[PDB]
């Protein structure tokens, strides 16, 4: 009930989701450890430009500007990717974490193994009364397409938001003596390429979902005789392996 | 193993309690290892070996470099901090280890 | 376990002061954990 | 006796409790490593505003204001979350762990314990919300402390900022959401014992 | 008191005094313990 149930596009989606989760965890670790903003006051052989600021004052300016000036997307991109990848994985695996489908697919695998070795009459009664599993799979794929479209569309704009340099006009005066500060986000230029790779992975995920749309909406898999549920669960194993359908069709024949 | 039938309920409860105590010992031990310092400031006005504690305000100047603060921190932490404040997690770990040894000695 | 202690470590030849007041930042958390540990030990002793 | 006996809602509550435990562990790690309060004295082309404080004085101010000023909910949020999530997991698995019930599952005592567990979980949800909802707003990225450290630092009024608060504001809020959904999957269970 | 020593001078003197005038049994105690336990284990499980 593990290997035969996975078409090749499903395996591609699983691997891409694993890679995205790895990227998200790496980004979260970088955010936790090495994420910081370096700030300087705007305007006071060459010499220094002593602003006579203590280390504590510099750190206070850093924290204020980082919490205020830095864009929210720059601060929460890793957790955003983590949440999206978790939702994708949870949606994909919910089809089998659900006890009802766990009862259906277990019986389907038992009968498929028994038919491969060399109930079907009861199977075509209790199993063909469904078709809600095909609709559930179609709705899950549509939801994944929705997520991919929303992600790419809204992320392609905010990806340019993260910048190495940044400016903050914060009311830190009478505590430090300045009002305007020029700062840099050290890992911003790394986050840019990290987000670009994440966008490429999401785009490939969406293309896989689009091809699954072709597979789901080209030949009306409701009929094949067998009902919609049995036709769908036959097409699945046929996609996994074209041969098992021939060895399963035997016991249906009278 | 099938020894699970030889443990009464209170033995399972004590196993869980010992696991929790071990967890808090590990937590308090790593915390004591990685962060436990003292932050010392000298008192300028002393009354009987104690701190008397008696146009905007300006910070007091002690004229101590950073390394002297580190040295006084080390000395005060070594001498005038009670051992139970420092060696609490290690004592908890030792007590949990000997509790677990007592629990599973007959096995 | 106290947040603040006063040490008369008596090293003037090295720093030049008599007594120091020091903060122990982990004292409060250590007290919390000590109370939790003694509650667990009390339960353990009751069971034993 | 570990896989087939779990219904859908029990497994979903287990998943939510695992997520809550992960969030609590993350919060505790952040508290351990990157939780500190940065302070400055309040009342002292543009030049700096030097206050002539050495680094040790700044550290002492930070620790005094951190221990005295900041409300304990901001300081000890992750440990509270960890304790509550561990208690939830323990009381959810208690229906299996207990030897008297484990021997039977592997009198009607088996059902009274389940009823008591559901009651305890509902009470836990209510009491968690009771103070979480009213204390989430307590945390503030900034804070003002008036602490008796003059004649040690020369100042009395300090403006401080608690770095983690922002993330905690983004954490506890989200954590509260994971409570509410959990509460539903808790209350539903109680309903199945009475409906 | 003042010594007019920058931080790096303090680090250098720490390194020198730590290398030279600290007893080796303080520096290398854990390594000796590790070696002795490893050879104890190798003695106990040599025949197996």
């Amino acid at each position: 009930a593990f290997r035969v149930l996975k078409p090749w596009w499903d395996v591609f989606t699983d691997y891409l989701s694993v890679a995205m989760l790895m990227i998200g965890v790496f980004g979260c670790t970088l955010q936790v450890m090495q994420d910081k903003i370096i700030c300087l006051p705007k305007r006071v052989e060459m010499k220094g430009l002593k602003t006579d600021l203590d280390l504590q004052q510099y750190s206070f300016i850093n924290q204020m500007c980082y919490e205020r000036a830095l864009h929210w997307y720059a601060k929460y991109f890793p957790y955003l990717v983590l949440i999206h990848t978790l939702v994708f994985m949870l949606c994909s695996n919910f089809w089998f974490k659900f006890p009802g489908s766990s009862s259906k697919i277990e019986h389907f695998i038992s009968i498929l193994g028994k038919c491969f070795d060399s109930k079907v009459k009861k199977f075509r009664l209790h199993v063909e009364e469904g078709d809600i599993l095909y609709a559930m799979y179609v709705r899950q794929t549509v939801l994944k397409v929705i997520k991919f479209l929303i992600i790419i569309a809204y992320n392609s704009a905010l990806v340019s938001k993260v910048q190495f340099t940044v400016d903050c006009n914060v009311d830190i005066q009478d505590m430090t003596g300045y009002k305007n500060f020029s700062c840099n986000h050290t890992m911003a230029h790394l986050f840019s390429k990290l987000s670009f790779c994440y966008l490429c992975f999401v785009s490939i995920y969406g293309l896989t979902c689009l091809y699954t749309l072709y597979w789901l909406f080209y030949r009306s898999l409701r009929e094949y005789d067998v009902k919609n549920d049995f036709a769908f669960m036959l097409h699945m194993i046929d996609q996994y392996d074209p041969l098992y359908s021939k060895r399963f069709a035997v016991f249906l024949s009278e | 193993p099938a020894y699970r039938i030889l443990k009464p309920w209170w033995d399972v409860f004590t196993d869980y309690i010992s696991i929790v105590m071990l967890m808090i010992a590990v937590f308090g031990g790593t915390l004591q290892v990685t962060q436990d310092k003292m932050i010392c400031l000298p008192c300028k006005w002393v009354t009987k070996d104690s701190c008397n504690d008696s146009t905007g305000p300006t910070g007091i100047k002690y004229d101590l470099d950073r390394h002297q603060y580190n040295y006084v921190d080390a000395v005060c932490y070594e001498n005038r901090l009670h051992w139970f404040a420092k060696y609490f997690p290690y004592l908890v770990l030792l007590h949990t280890l000997i509790f677990l040894a007592c629990s599973n000695f007959w096995f | 376990i106290k947040f603040d202690v006063d040490c008369t470590v008596d090293i003037e030849s090295l720093t030049g002061y008599r007594t120091y007041r020091c903060a122990h930042p982990l004292a409060t958390l250590f007290k919390i954990l000590a109370s939790f540990y003694i509650s667990l030990v009390i339960f353990y002793g009751l069971i034993c």
